[PDB]
């Protein structure tokens, strides 16, 4: 804290005082003082503040070091991670007015025209990728077992006898698990009996609907501790990680072609009999707030540009804008990206390319208006930060008279805890809502959250991390590190989960048509805190592409897990990883 | 301490108007170092630590000749260079504390000692800058793999928290730091590995060995009918795999080295700084040495057998010069097995 | 008035050491200090009025304590030679918590100082 | 300056005025500044600007070690924040009256120099290289234009032991010439293109030979443009040019014949030696710019010596000039060995890289030795004036005026005239060599190279050469993780040269010898582009052969070379007989 560099010399101070008014001869005076008593605004209160500066910013300083070259992950680029919005949960979507129609829905709704609070403003903010939807919606979810035993699932015959449905293509529709997974064991179930699903049979009578192409369920994006796992396993994120929520690989979930075989009136089946061999538990209950149909994911970016007051000087302006400087903006709302401007005199003067462009040597090799932006932070108090940036060599010409630069700017905005939000749609789109739209906000959000800047190992370990260097690790070397550098809302159910893991060793595998020094390892744990199959499998996958990754400086190298389920389990999964060539 | 003004003070009394502070904090900590005033937790408790009688001398860096070191009152530092020292120094004293003291006289000579609090704390962390903190090359901080100097500019190797199956623990950095760099690499470094480990050793790398067996479960020199392929395999029952198995040779004259390298002495240092150093998976590193006629026990009881196999070294009872041979193997620095077993489940259907 | 003397006392010092510190003297603070070149003081400029707002000016920066604030300059041309000295009289209100003055009401105690100014030969 | 200083009073003050605090309401219910107003004396006044003060030098002092231990910990890797001396190729004659087993003892030798400047004289390095013989003779020779484009030599003497002195190393004489740039490197091209030499004798004085049964091919190059940057590419323990230069490790085609000489009987010696598979190429001048013996380009290094001076107080810094350096001497070298008489240990002295732990781990019977100095400027007219600091627990306390102490230092001279000059006083290398010599000083003496690296912003680069990882993926690394190491130079010509297309990695398996699979990768390095140089066929074959000694990049791997141009009508290989033994 900035308070607890204070609060040592608060200590401090007065420790040195006590020792010098007892018997020290300073107490031929202030014994005087101090006899008589002097807590005084007179001498206490600016003496001590005067000592205060210099046991903040020198002490904080010396105390850590934050030298200048821990800014080359900005050359590696993840980092734009270091400021996450909050989380803002998956929102939902009704009908409107069900007849003859397919919805066609872009991104960038703004929502939540409602929720001022008492020192807190509304906040709009934008959704990511936006679906075309299609209006039908099953209203009873229910478990049902066979007569022999197997607990099935409800069909599809929500809206057929309305609309055009030989006008509408159903391929690959989408559904987010509902509130049911708060049960923790339903998403790890229900993703996991679709691990081993069977074909269908439905009675629905009307001779509308014949598709194939089945879709991908989903759900995973509730979490966001085991998802930057998942973000640095792509490295390769380096454009869709700039609104950063990537819904491109859709956290891979599969069912092919299912086959209806569907049935006259009576007659039925839903199943998934691999996994429904062993059906549910009885402590694992139904509930129809398994709906899940229009599940779309909403993050808390808001949006503005403010105005071109620019630039008089060098480059030490650093965009303090009215528009943030606006009141109910200063006080939470700060500034995420900085993208696209640069447009001042002529079309293309300095864009925003060449603060990161330049990755190498031939710098006297490039043409000019070039650019770089520098970061600071900001204001004692909150994780503002602020950007002195300019040109690369008309600032070496020194003409300050280039004003009609553009702005692009977005950002997000703080509040204060115990909150609990106002659903509503903001903005309806034009000739497409037919009826309009209610939100229904399916669960809360989350916080803002901030990368653990506070220790050089914990800032350097990962600039180790990102190498082809694995050749010995164990389970010492892995629950340390550098999982616990992925888990910033760090909670005791995620130290549950960490802290299963126990015993790594490498072998060698030889199988070959020539040679082949190859190996493959084995771990997996405990059946407790990630101990559901479902998220045995699923904190699992999020694990593996992140192990693929690493793989080769020499081809040589070769990885395949097998993991030992619970004390009593067996699994593997992995086919062999062949890298093409990574020197 | 009591003995760090009785080391520095009263005994090498000579070089104080000449000395420099530097040098001096330096060696004040080097007076001391076991558990020493640590110096970094002054933010709190500069109460019981008792240290130099350096401030109100109003001094720049290393201009300290005055030295007066009490014994009585529990603290060492009462110092009030008078009319000099100037050190940012520049108005009088404001009203209320003038008639504190009464009235600029005298009594501000004991006065001084409350008003000089802030520059005792001050010049400790200047000098901690200079020294400790951001400067010292790692050279000053030079400590014993402790120092945070070490840990920043050695970690872009590449271990942190590895301190783990670490037995000569990580210090043999100081000529391995560039040659671990150079990423998939060397042939080289390990020539620098035995230059920096034992002086006056020669030795010369051959790229490639015949190795053998490994025995291979299906045998197959039986033709199929259904499922007969050829394409590769032209071989009997027993194959070779060069790939990586390369081979190395020494060369020394003194027999202290010589014994330097019997199992027992330096030959397991050579095996730590491979196996978890610098190529873990790669390879298999495979020994041999040749020097001269013998230097050999006889075959008495329970432990120092085996060279590795070979077993000489009385037969020549008779001539009275000698010739040189090859000496012994020593293993393969491997890390292998298989650790069981077959599975019984799967990855993803996609 | 015990703490009104300390108040006075505590003035009359601070206004000594500016006054001593001619205003460019201090090269830390070139700001410090009263200008007071001898020009002035050899001969009469109307000097009183521009020496009193130079005055006030400084003091408001300098001192922070004192609240009401009156700067009289009464110039005496008799005196002649190294002489020709100037009257200040500085009316005073104290800030402070006390502020036993006539602004900050306090105690009402209006504290002054009277000085005299020379010049350098 | 004292502006900067009350910017950051001034920083301070509104920082403690308000942001420091009116942003922590939670102590402005524990410290009020505003409310309260200013305090009746000038209290206030004095210690904002004295406390502010002390952090305007706090912040000063902050604003130098960023420029220290960044400068300092980026000299452990490289090896660049050194400089370069000045060279030019050496060739020697001696007395051919004395050729009566005139073997070659190149053990102690001398430079030739010239008075430069205001008086200053030179005293460049002498080669201890190895030279086994010198020859019996060069001559005028003439490019005989033959039926297929061949171009014959001339050599021979004979007053002399050349049954026995010839006897003795005639056998490996890889002995060159060199010449110019259109001109040996063409010849160079031609050395990988030589047909099989079919007359092959020298002429005029094989009376006293009479055997030919050893056979001595040559080679060489330019051995300044290109060469630092396969001189780059190494351990941490070797001189710049003293490493490099005079141990014979370079990459010369030394390709040796073995054909027998037809001719007529009573021909001493048939002149044809240059049988060829390629025209000459006309618009090029023939001479006699071939020479046998002439010994490599060598460099300046003295031996500078002084007086060792011991006081317990010196080791914090002392900085000392020795005599000759306040003589004129305008620059030395880094400290090369320490010694002297201590006490205890009569000498003991490491240097700090390699310091064999008794302060690390060894912990055994390797004492407590520091060796180590800076180059830190601060100079009245220079931009480097330092010596060392190195100071342990050795004993200074019971003999603070006397301690081991005995330097070996070199040096070179940096602030000089740009005369290109000759080597012509102090012609008395000759010395040991009961022969006396001829001197030629051959060709240009360069400069000094020391404009390295100028800007920070570049280190970040040469940091991030270790983490960003090898640049032999695509060619834009090979474009950027090139060294800017022949930009020091900043020959615009290695600017052009630096135009390299698309590098393509591809893998594959060679059958040995004796039957083994083989490991082999494929890079296709595309050239793209026409006016490369002044001579592609020159330019590109000198040019491969550089770049393929600086692929050692594994251990296992059998090589891949394949040149690709621009599609412009040939496509060059490279492969070498990479072997269980030795790489070719």
């Amino acid at each position: 804290l900035t308070l607890r560099y204070f609060d040592a010399e608060m200590r401090y101070l007065r420790e040195a005082g006590k020792a010098f008014a007892q018997a020290h001869p300073d107490r031929a005076a202030m014994l005087d003082l101090d006899k008589a008593g002097t807590p005084d605004p007179c001498v206490e209160r600016l003496f001590e503040g005067f000592a205060f500066s210099m046991g903040r910013l020198r002490q904080k300083i010396d105390d850590d070091l934050p030298e200048l070259t821990e800014s080359l992950v900005s050359m590696l680029w993840p980092h734009y991670l270091r400021t996450i919005p909050s989380l803002s949960v998956v929102a939902l979507t009704p009908r409107l007015s069900v007849m003859k129609m397919a919805e066609t829905v872009p991104a960038g709704l703004e929502v939540t025209s409602r929720p001022v609070g008492p020192g807190n403003t509304v906040c709009r903010y934008r959704t990511t990728r936006a679906i075309p939807l299609n209006p039908l919606a099953v209203e009873k979810v229910v478990m049902t077992t066979e007569p022999d035993g197997r607990s099935v699932l409800k069909i599809g015959f929500a809206c057929s006898e309305l609309a055009d449905w030989s006008q509408v293509d159903l391929h690959r529709l989408s559904l987010y698990l509902a509130a049911e997974a708060p049960v923790s064991s339903t998403l790890h179930l229900m993703m996991t009996k679709r691990l081993a699903a069977l074909y269908l049979r439905l009675p629905g009578n009307d001779e509308r609907i014949r598709i194939d192409g089945w879709f991908s369920p989903g759900g995973f994006a509730e979490e966001d501790r085991l998802w930057p796992k998942g973000d640095s396993a792509f490295s390769g994120y380096q454009l869709l990680l700039e609104y950063f929520t990537f819904r491109e690989k859709f956290m891979f979930v599969h069912l092919n072609g299912l086959e209806n075989v569907s049935l006259p009136a009576g007659i039925s089946g839903f199943d998934l009999e691999v996994v429904l061999s062993q059906p549910w538990p009885a402590d694992l209950p139904v509930t129809d707030d398994a709906l899940c149909l229009h599940c779309v994911p909403v993050i808390n970016l808001f949006t503005l540009e403010a105005d071109p007051l620019i630039i008089n000087g060098l480059e030490s302006e650093y965009l303090l804008r009215p528009k943030r400087l606006q009141d109910g903006y200063t006080e939470i709302y700060s500034v995420d990206a900085v993208t696209g401007s640069g447009r001042t005199g002529s079309a293309e003067y300095v864009p925003f390319t060449s603060f990161r462009h330049r990755g190498g040597m031939l710098r006297h090799d490039a043409p000019e208006r070039y650019y770089h932006t520098r970061v600071k932070r900001g204001v004692t108090g909150m994780y503002d930060t602020w950007l002195i940036l300019g040109g690369q060599r008309w600032e070496a010409d020194r003409m300050p008279e280039r004003e009609t630069l553009s702005l692009r700017i977005t950002g997000t905005n703080g509040q204060l805890p115990r909150r609990a939000l106002q659903s509503t749609l903001l903005d309806r789109c034009e000739q497409v809502l037919q009826a309009p739209v209610s939100v229904r906000n399916l669960c809360k959000p989350t916080l803002p959250v901030y990368p653990p800047t506070e220790d050089r190992f914990h800032w350097r370990v990962m600039s180790h991390l990102g190498t082809g260097f694995l050749n010995m690790l164990s389970s010492a070397e892995v629950l340390r590190g550098t999982l616990a550098l992925y888990n910033w809302r760090d909670d005791e159910l995620n130290h549950r989960r960490l802290d299963a893991i126990l015993a790594v060793q490498h072998h060698r595998i030889q199988r070959f048509e020539k040679g082949f020094l190859l190996r493959g390892l084995d771990v997996e744990v405990t059946l407790d805190g990630n101990g559901f199959a479902g998220e045995g499998d699923i904190h699992l996958f999020g694990e593996m592409l992140n192990r693929f990754l690493a793989l080769y400086a020499d081809m040589n190298q070769f990885n395949q897990l097998t993991l030992i389920v619970q004390p009593e389990g067996k699994c593997i999964r992995w086919k062999e990883n062949h890298n093409p060539r990574l020197p | 301490s009591q003995s760090a003004p009785a080391r520095l003070i009263t005994r090498y009394r000579k070089q104080l108007p000449y000395i420099n502070f530097y040098r001096f904090c330096q060696l004040l900590e080097q007076s001391q170092p076991d558990q020493p005033p640590i110096g970094s937790g002054w933010q709190a408790r500069q109460e019981a630590v008792r240290f130099c009688p350096y401030p109100g001398m109003g001094f720049p860096a290393s201009e300290i000749k005055d030295a007066v070191i009490p014994e009585e009152s529990h603290l060492p530092p009462i110092v009030h260079v008078t009319f000099m020292g100037l050190y940012g120094v520049t108005s009088p004293l404001p009203a209320h504390y003038i008639s504190d003291i009464a009235q600029q006289r005298e009594g501000h000579e004991a006065a001084a000692d409350f008003l000089d609090i802030f520059s005792h704390r001050l010049i400790t962390q200047y000098y901690r800058i200079w020294r400790k903190y951001s400067y010292p090359a790692t050279f000053e901080a030079g400590g014993q793999d402790k120092t945070s100097q070490y840990l920043l500019g050695l970690a872009r190797l590449g271990i942190p928290g590895c301190a783990q199956n670490i037995a000569t623990p990580v210090s043999r950095f100081l000529a391995l730091l560039p040659l671990m760099l150079l990423p998939g690499r060397t042939a080289e470094g390990l020539t620098s590995l035995v230059t920096l480990l034992a002086p006056g050793t020669q030795a010369r790398v051959w790229h490639h060995d015949r190795r053998r067996i490994p025995l291979k479960t299906p045998l197959t020199m039986r033709v199929h009918h259904p499922v007969s392929l050829k394409s590769r395999p032209v071989m009997g029952d027993h194959a070779t795999d060069v790939n990586g198995q390369v081979l190395l040779q020494l060369s020394t004259q003194t027999g202290s080295e010589v014994q330097g390298w019997l199992p027992g002495g330096h030959l397991y240092s050579d095996l730590l700084a491979l196996l978890h150093v610098y190529l873990g998976s790669r390879l298999d590193v495979r020994l041999q040495l040749c020097v001269e006629r013998s230097l050999l026990p006889d075959a008495r009881l329970s432990c120092r057998p085996a060279a590795g196999s070979p077993q000489l070294g009385r037969t020549a009872v008779m001539r009275t010069q000698a010739k040189i041979a090859t000496s012994a193997a020593r293993v393969m620095t491997i890390s292998l097995g298989r650790y069981q077993r077959v599975q019984e489940h799967y990855q993803r259907k996609e | 008035v015990g703490e009104e003397e300390q108040v006075i006392l505590s003035v009359l010092d601070n206004m000594q050491r500016i006054l001593n510190t001619r205003a460019g003297s201090l090269k830390h603070l070139p700001d410090y200090g009263l200008p007071d070149i001898t020009t002035i003081l050899q001969g009469m400029p109307g000097t009183a009025h521009q020496l009193m707002r130079v005055l006030s000016d400084v003091l408001l920066k300098y001192e922070p304590r004192i609240k009401r604030v009156d700067v009289t300059m009464q110039e005496q041309t008799q005196p002649g030679e190294l002489h020709y000295v100037i009257d200040a009289e500085l009316k005073d209100a104290g800030l402070v918590r006390y502020g036993t003055t006539f602004i900050p009401e306090g105690r009402v105690l209006l504290r002054h100082l009277k000085q005299q100014r020379y010049v350098q030969t």
